[PDB]
RNA sequence: CAAGUCUGGUGCCAGCAGCCGCGGUAAUUCCAGCUCCAAUAGCGUAUAUUAAAGUUGCUGCAGUUAAAAAGCUCGUAGUUGGA
RNA sequence: GUUCGAAGACGAUCAGAUACCGUCGUAGUUCCGACCAUAAACGAUGCCGACUGGCGAUGCGGCGGCGUUAUUCCCAUGACCCGCCGGGCAGCUUCCGGGAAACCAAAGUCUUUGGGUUCCGGGGGGAGUAUGGUUGCAAAGCUGAAACUUAAAGGAAUUGACGGA
RNA sequence: UGCUUAAGAUUUGAAACU
């Protein structure tokens, strides 16, 4: 069974969080890398570490993740927040309004309004659940 | 101690009730005590059905089933493992086991 | 108490006047057969006669054989 | 004994203790 | 040595602006920190250490000890505390007891009985107290009756400079443990009893939260 | 059934202080209990009440302020002289400061400090404080 | 607290509630001090002044800190009479 | 909240929440909510009252003007409805809000990563925000609830009654109050409109977000 | 419950001990030395007894599972009875 | 006097089974008439009285109501649906409150101790035994001690090892 | 889709604040 330790999963974040630029997609690429941005003592320990960055660096080209932040997406998300439509979504020009609505709207300060579509009670009580 | 509210029946305002036999053991169980079972089932499974239907006379007859009402004692009921014990906290979900397999 | 009446005296005093007599240190004390049956009749100490010298056994962790005087 | 099976040996002593007030009554 | 505080408070004492430990109790703010006590009473902060019970319990090799500390500790006029800790050995267990108790001290109430001339020297009023089958009641006194209790209390009243006291006891009192408690929540609900002269409503203060806002943004975060 | 009505009631003003209520209602109106009311209210324990008449058994609505710790009733009824009021007021109360016996007397309805102004005893009532 | 000459013996002074009238411990650590600012009456800005409030525990866990303080300020005069 | 002409539940804001819906409640009315309801309809929801959401609101934001500092003033939610609502109303403001998955032991224990000591609590929802309002009865704290018609008042200290549910009433009503305490310190005219839209503060879908992508251009 | 891991003998034997507990070849508890304590012209051992005992409970007890409410209603004395 | 079936005989199983398993089976099981008065007769929680939070249900009587449904010729009677009120067996949820704890809208309103009123327990065993009365055809039942003997017997939760769970 | 599967000598454990 080939499951990678913790003391991968927490190396190989730290190493995207500071050199997402500097990393790339082939396998011996940042197989050399990884020797000269980290003390990595020996060898197997630096094939596994790249092995699994190679994995990430493509789940990332497939979708976000999780418990890593990318300054790049920081922007699209920050934009994404920021969408921002140009007509309103609220200022219509009508309203469908009960009439016991209406009755307390008289009961209110602003007793007629300009495009209350007034609507029909439903006919009917038949709103709860059966019994099985 | 207690170990359950009600004493594991449905006895609250009578006093009495009737018994009622088991099926595989003979044990006397009061009616509203004993694990009542509902079994319907086709005289045919799965595969035999399409060998009645073919070697029938009529078109597509439809097969009748076979309603039987069950009855268990608790030490059939368990031992023919049909429930099981559950810890205390997870006594009280009294819905029934669902539906799927 | 239970009842708490102002003229429930007959009550009271014939229900603890009863279950005086469930103590333990008041029945073997006071009246009843056991100053009877004190093979000294109430007393502090009493003369004898040795008529044998046995030993008894002791009991559990213990392994003797103690000394013990029929008078 | 369980209690019963005291209970029971109890009633089969008292019912030879009364008779055993035998050729005495 | 040099004790860094984390808090609010810790960093609100460590500039000497609150001035004692009634602004503490006026607000009920929770003490978090055991070096504000040291910092305000390292002269009159005695300790009685109770018992060192040995509880254990049981696994598949043998049996495992670890030891209990009960600690009361406190000056003869004003505050009291209590600290139950256990670990493996009475050393690591009775210093983290005294830091429990430092961090679960109240204030004492009291008043007089009848005559009203001197000092305050007895409890005001007729209290109880109990936790788990211990039942402690503990009355007022005239002057010069002294301590009426068991040697345990005897001791932690004795924390509190009540000179004069009755004391009552229900249950089993062979648990030091209980008792302790029991006598410590006697004593922790005098402020919480009204008395018809406490009858004049409170003008409410400023918060000290709130009083010192501006020197603690250009001195931490 | 009810033999004190002012036994279920200084238990029905007992209940509401315990969750903390404002104002409750009680179902019988006694003369007794009127001059128990109107005896608490000179210290000030409550605020002003009133009562509601039909032409039975009167109710009375009772407006609570917060001073009132444990209102009570003696069961039974009892002599005490001069001699035993000190033996009461050891054991029945919380101090001497405060806290108020109350026993009626053949001149009258009045706490025990005023029934030493009189040289006055009689049968108790109940306490409060 | 005077004892024969008017002298304040007490260390302090304790809290007192607003709702139900019974007072606030030190250990009490669920009970809340509101501060409610007052507004100018053509504005509608901070104009510097506190209305404050304090509420216990027990009551707060019960459930019923709003009604207080919707009683309190109706009858303090922040919402109108009709509410 | 009122005694005043000025302070008043103007039209927009009326025909707006007319609008999104925040007048809907829900379907069992709870006993200490009785005071807001005007009147069950059929098909059995329960009406609520303008005028008592605004009262409520207005003191809400009263409480949260007169604290001094603005930066000790929380937020927290957890439901996906109200993240991007209480992220802007912490940006126009300077709160420092909390944004799903409540780490617990936060308030009461020194030695974690952000040990805040704050001063008010607001909250979107109790049922599904339960956490905090236990951990606001160890250390001393006031509470604000987005409460419906629905939830329970435990530990709460003063509710504003609305809509919950829906992508627009949370994101509305964030707004309102965001608009509220810019009225009330002296930094935004009263008179004039807000510039911004309230729909700032809704909830996409991630599918709407990706069907803006291809017709925009 | 104040006060010896002192030395020499016996080795589940003889024995101490109000209670827990000691003794089977290195016994701080046995028979003896040395030393040590508490009371002091007085001190221990039995028995009767009161307090401690809210373990006889009027002040002031308990009754689901630990000891504990008659199988069930009726009912004369008694005890207590609305405004 | 069908069926089952103490006692009994028999066939296997087992080292032994006078027991469980299997075939037969009397007394009884059923009916009318005279008796006996005991059960874990258990909710193992005396009866009357109120008092102090909610949330859904279910059952009789009653109070209104949109609307479908049949009677058709419709007020009124039936069936659903939405509400209110009395009391009757119950249920979830909760920091009212208590309790040794499991747990309870009562086992709550209790050292801040007192609403009225009945029966009964005082360590364990000896023992519900002896004797003495008494009802009963009998079996047995109601009242009911001591002598002696012992420092633990017992209730609730916690961990471990253990189970032909 | 169930057969049987009895037994095991008496004794022997205790913790203080600085
Ligand atoms: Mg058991
Ligand atoms: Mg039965
Ligand atoms: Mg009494
Ligand atoms: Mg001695
Ligand atoms: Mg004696
Ligand atoms: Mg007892
Ligand atoms: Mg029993
Ligand atoms: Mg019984
Ligand atoms: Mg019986
Ligand atoms: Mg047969
Ligand atoms: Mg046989
Ligand atoms: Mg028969
Ligand atoms: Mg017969
Ligand atoms: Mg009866
Ligand atoms: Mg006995
Ligand atoms: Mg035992
Ligand atoms: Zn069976």
């Amino acid at each position: 069974g080939r499951v990678r330790t913790k003391t991968v999963k927490k190396a190989a974040r730290v190493i995207i969080e500071k050199y997402y630029t500097r990393l790339g997609n082939d396998f011996h690429t940042n197989k050399r890398v990884c020797e000269e941005i980290a003390i990595i003592p020996s060898k197997k320990l630096r094939n596994k570490i790249a092995g699994y960055v190679t994995h990430l660096m493509k789940r990332i080209q497939r979708g976000p993740v999780r418990g890593i932040s990318i300054k790049l997406q920081e922007e699209e998300r920050e934009r994404r927040d920021n969408y921002v439509p140009e007509v309103s979504a609220l200022d219509q020009e009508i309203i469908e309004v009960d009439p016991d609505t209406k009755e307390m709207l008289k009961l209110l300060d602003f007793g007629s309004l300009s495009n209350l579509q007034v609507t029909q009670p439903t006919v009917g009580m038949n709103f709860k659940t059966p019994r099985g | 101690t207690k170990k359950r509210r009600n004493n594991g029946r449905a006895k609250k305002g009578r006093g009495h009730v009737q018994p009622i036999r088991c099926t595989n053991c003979a044990r006397c169980v009061p009616k509203d005590k004993a694990i009542k079972k509902f079994v319907i089932r086709n005289i045919v499974e799965a595969a035999a059905v399409r060998d009645i239907s073919e070697a029938s006379v009529f078109d597509a007859y439809v097969l009748p089933k076979l309603y039987v009402k069950l009855h268990y004692c608790v030490s059939c009921a368990i031992h023919s493992k049909v429930v099981r014990n559950r810890s205390r906290e997870a006594r009280k979900d009294r819905t029934p086991p669902p539906r799927f397999r | 108490g239970k009842c708490r009446g102002l003229r429930t005296a007959r009550k009271l005093r014939s229900h603890r006047r009863d279950q005086k007599w469930h103590d333990k240190q008041y029945k073997k004390a006071h009246l009843g057969t056991a100053l009877k049956a004190n093979p000294f009749g109430g007393a502090s100490h009493a003369k004898g006669i040795v008529l044998e010298k046995v030993g008894v056994e002791a009991k559990q962790p213990n392994s003797a054989i103690r000394k013990c005087v029929r008078v | 004994m369980r209690a019963k099976w005291r209970k029971k040996r109890m009633r089969r002593l008292k019912r030879k203790r009364r008779k055993m007030r035998q050729r005495s009554k | 040595k040099e004790w860094l505080p984390v808090t609010k408070l810790g960093r609100l004492v460590k500039d000497m602006k609150i001035k004692s430990l009634e602004e503490i109790y006026l607000f009920s703010l929770p003490i978090k920190e055991s070096e504000i006590i040291d910092f305000f009473l390292g002269a009159s902060l005695k300790d009685e250490v109770l018992k060192i019970m040995p509880v254990q319990k049981q696994t598949r090799a043998g049996q495992r000890t670890r030891f209990k500390a009960f600690v009361a500790i406190g000056d003869y006029n004003g505050h009291v505390g209590l600290g139950v800790k256990c670990s493996k050995e009475v050393a690591t267990a009775i210093r983290g007891a005294i830091i429990l108790a430092k961090l679960s001290i109240v204030p004492v109430r009291r008043g007089y009985w009848g005559n009203k001339i001197g000092k305050p020297h007895t409890v005001p009023c007729k209290v109880t107290g109990r936790c788990g089958s211990v039942l402690v009641r503990l009355i007022p006194a005239p002057r010069g009756t002294g301590i009426v209790s068991a040697p345990v209390p005897k001791k932690l009243l004795m924390m509190a400079g009540i000179d004069d006291c009755y004391t009552s006891a229900r249950g089993c009192t062979a648990t030091l443990g209980n008792f302790a408690k029991a006598t410590f929540d006697a004593i922790s609900k005098t402020y919480s009893y009204l008395t018809p002269d406490l009858w004049k409503e409170t003008v409410f203060t400023k918060s000290p939260y709130q009083e010192f806002t501006d020197h603690l943004v250009k001195t931490h975060t | 059934v009810r033999m004190n009505v002012l036994a279920d009631a200084l238990k029905s003003i007992n209940n509401a202080e315990k969750r903390g209520k404002r104002q409750v209602l009680i179902r019988p109106c006694s003369k007794v209990i009127v001059r128990f009311l109107t005896v608490m209210m000179k210290h000030g324990y409550i605020g002003e009440f009133e009562i509601i008449d039909d032409h039975r058994a009167g109710k009375i609505v009772v407006n609570l302020t917060g001073r009132l710790n444990k209102c009570g009733v003696i069961s039974p009824r009892f002599d005490v002289q001069l001699k035993d009021l000190e033996k009461w007021q050891n054991n029945l109360l919380p101090s001497r400061q405060f806290g108020f016996i109350v026993l009626t007397t053949s001149a009258g309805i009045m706490d025990h400090e005023e029934a030493r102004r009189k040289h006055t005893g009689g049968k108790i009532l109940g306490f409060f404080f | 607290m005077q004892n024969d000459a008017g002298e304040f013996v007490d260390l302090y002074v304790p809290r007192k509630c607003s709702a139900s009238n019974r007072i606030i411990g030190a250990k009490d650590h669920a009970s809340i001090q509101m501060n409610v600012a007052e507004v100018d009456k053509v504005t509608g800005r901070f104009n510097g002044q506190f209305k404050t409030y304090a509420i216990c525990g027990a009551i707060r866990r019960m459930g019923e800190s709003d009604d207080s303080i919707l009683r309190l300020a109706k009858a303090d005069g922040i919402v109108s009479k009709n509410f | 909240s009122g005694a005043l002409d000025v302070l008043q539940m103007k039209e927009e804001d009326v025909l707006k929440f007319l609008a999104a819906g925040t007048h809907l409640g829900g379907t069992n009315l709870d006993f200490q909510m009785e005071q807001y309801i005007y009147k069950r309809k059929s098909d059995g929801i329960y009406i609520i009252n303008l005028k008592r959401t605004w009262e409520k609101l207005l003191l809400a934001a009263r409480a949260i003007v007169a604290i001094e500092n603005p930066a000790d003033v929380s937020v927290i939610s957890s439901r996906n409805t109200g993240q991007r609502a209480v992220l802007k109303f912490a940006a126009a403001t300077g709160a420092t809000p909390i944004a799903g998955r409540f780490t617990p032991g936060t308030f009461t224990n020194q030695i974690q990563t952000a040990f805040r000591e704050p001063r008010l609590l607001v909250v979107t929802d109790p049922r599904a925000d339960h956490q905090p309002l236990t951990e606001a009865s160890y250390v001393n704290l006031p509470t604000i609830a987005l409460c419906n018609t629905d939830s329970p008042l435990r530990y709460v200290d003063i509710a504003i009654p609305c809509n919950n549910k829906g992508a627009h009433s949370v994101g509305l009503m964030w707004w309102m109050l965001a608009r509220e305490v810019l009225r009330m310190r002296g930094t935004i005219s009263r008179e004039h409109p807000w510039e911004v839209m309230p729909d700032l503060y809704f909830y996409r879908d991630p599918e709407e977000i990706e069907k803006e992508e291809q017709a925009a251009a």
